[PDB]
């Protein structure tokens, strides 16, 4: 009945102040740890702090002071705030749900983390954004930055048996992967095959025809 | 501060087979131990609190043991879609809650030169695609003309799928048209498993 | 060579703040007339059986360092007959802990 959805920025400089905003649907605050919890691109886990109905909060030390959480009684969210961003930041952000147990009934006063956010990836650099080009086949977007990129097929419709690959860096310090499809033989008519592909980072959205 | 510390750190075993994963507390932490799994493009979910009770709806075939200072997430009646990363939370001292940095559980040929578009831009990049492995351990090697290109072409590595088996490559060439509208056989050597290599050549049909 | 467990649980009949109240059969004095009794649990405390009822995450605990799976079986039938636990007898091979469920 929880669902969690986290959005923001994604790429942003040296010095400058992360902020990542979750919201929860379907149930509410109540003596939960909303916590946030990262992993940098090929790392380990990493918990960032909590904060809960009341305001209470924790943060983790080994961060110094440049992590701070609120939360926001009315919306039901609640939302990261880094400051002093520097580059080992680049990592992906969830949203998570804690429950925090009852006092005097439970038995622990940490459940699991039970509930996580979609993700946010959050690339820090001096580099500007640029939306990738985009070069049918099959379907290949070149050269954009940061990561990440969306690819989707006939507004969502288009699914099965895909291997969409991971990004791949270039030495132009742009980013760049391909994605496939696999329907073997024919019927090259009668339905029309489109990728959608999207670049947040850039406001780039192309519907290119293959 | 607590470490965690998983240990077999990969292992790609066969089905049906009973596994053991590790995990290891540096300082004493009852059973506030948590397993989490990370599917590909998934963020963790819940599997095991604790140290030792089923999240809800994770299923009765992932069981986990321990107490104090060695624990263990196990699993043994494996579904196909089991393929992914485990990862353990300590919970008794904080702040950090620690996490453990986790434990990672013939080919097919084709071939890809660019469309109209890439070219008419710039420069022209060859790709291949090794649709399902079975395992992913093996090299690629571009060659045009009695060659080999070194440092001009870059990898890319998927991770297994859950729906199926399996690995899959891409790998890319990237150089100038003032280099495509030139040269002869293009060969995209896969070795394993007597290789399959296809090609084409200086431009051609539709 | 390797170390069993063994859980004596307290069956509880239950039925969202994370609250649930339920009852289940206390002892003392050792031959009441098995008292019936009502405690408010916490939700995830309590794990389900195949009915609604259910046992508590952590129980009272036995262990033995036996030989084999096997005679860690009676040492802990004989144990269970020796202080008044009888009910369920499940075992899993990755615990390697037996349960008991009494009420
Ligand atoms: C004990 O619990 C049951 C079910 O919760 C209820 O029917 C009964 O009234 C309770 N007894 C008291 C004294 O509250
Ligand atoms: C115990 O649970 C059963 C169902 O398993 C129910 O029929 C019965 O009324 C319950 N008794 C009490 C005292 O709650
Ligand atoms: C134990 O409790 C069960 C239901 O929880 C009940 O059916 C049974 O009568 C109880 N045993 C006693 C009171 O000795």
């Amino acid at each position: 009945q929880v669902q969690l959805q986290q959005w923001g920025p994604g790429l942003l400089k040296p010095s400058e102040t992360l902020s990542l905003t979750c919201a929860v649907y379907g149930g509410s605050f109540g003596r939960y740890y909303w916590s946030w919890i990262r992993q940098s691109s090929g790392e380990g886990l990493e918990w960032l702090g909590q904060i809960d109905h009341t305001g209470s909060t924790t943060y983790n030390p080994s961060l110094k002071g440049r992590v701070t959480i609120s939360i926001d009684s009315s919306t039901n969210q609640f939302s990261l705030k880094v400051t002093s961003v520097i580059a080992a930041d680049t990592a992906v952000y969830y949203c998570a749900r804690a429950p925090s147990g009852y006092p005097g009934v439970s038995l622990y006063q940490y459940y699991g983390l039970d509930v996580w956010g979609q993700g946010t990836t959050v690339t820090v650099s001096s580099a500007s954004t640029k939306g990738p080009s985009v070069f049918p086949l099959g379907c290949l977007v070149k050269d954009y930055f940061p990561e990440p990129v969306t690819v989707s097929w006939n507004s969502g419709a288009l699914t099965s048996g895909v291997h969409t690959f991971p990004a791949v860096l270039q030495s132009s310090g742009l980013y760049s992967l391909s994605s496939v499809v696999t329907v073997p033989s024919s019927s090259l008519g009668t339905q029309t095959y489109i990728c959608n592909v999207n670049h947040k980072p850039s406001n780039t959205k192309v519907d290119k025809k293959v | 501060d607590t470490v965690m510390t998983q240990s077999p750190a990969t292992l790609s075993v066969s089905p049906g087979e009973r596994v053991t994963l590790s995990c290891r507390a540096s300082q004493i932490i009852n059973t506030n131990l948590a397993w989490y799994q990370k599917r590909p493009g998934q963020a963790p979910r819940l599997l095991i609190y604790a140290a030792s009770a089923r999240a809800t709806g994770i299923p009765a075939r992932f069981s986990g043991s321990g107490s104090g200072t060695e624990f263990t997430l196990t699993i043994s009646g494996l579904q196909s879609e089991d393929s992914a990363v485990y990862y353990c939370q300590q919970y008794k001292h904080w702040p950090p809650y620690t996490f453990g940095r986790g434990t990672k559980l013939a080919p097919s040929v084709f071939i890809f030169p660019p469309s109209d578009e890439q070219l008419k831009s710039g420069t022209a990049s060859v790709v291949c695609l090794l649709n399902n492995f079975y395992p992913r351990e093996a090299k690629v090697q571009w060659k045009v003309d009695n060659a080999l290109q070194s440092g001009n072409s870059q990898e890319s590595v998927t991770e297994q799928d859950s729906k199926d088996s399996t690995y899959s490559l891409s790998s890319t060439l990237t150089l100038s048209k003032a280099d495509y509208e030139k040269h002869k056989v293009y060969a995209c050597e896969v070795t394993h498993q007597s290789p399959v290599t296809k090609s084409f050549n200086r431009g051609e049909c539709s | 060579m390797t170390t069993f467990k063994l859980a004596a649980c307290v069956t509880l009949n239950c039925t969202e703040t994370r609250v649930k109240h339920c009852s289940f059969n206390i002892t003392t004095d050792v031959k009441d007339r098995k008292q019936k009794v009502n405690a408010t649990f916490y939700d995830l405390d309590i794990v389900p059986l195949s009915s609604s009822l259910y046992r508590l995450i952590s129980c009272q605990t036995t262990t033995t360092e036996a030989v084999d799976a096997a005679t860690a079986a009676k040492v802990f039938k004989q144990y269970a007959n020796d202080n008044g636990i009888d009910g369920e007898w499940t075992y899993d091979d990755a615990t390697k802990t037996f349960t008991v469920t009494e009420g």
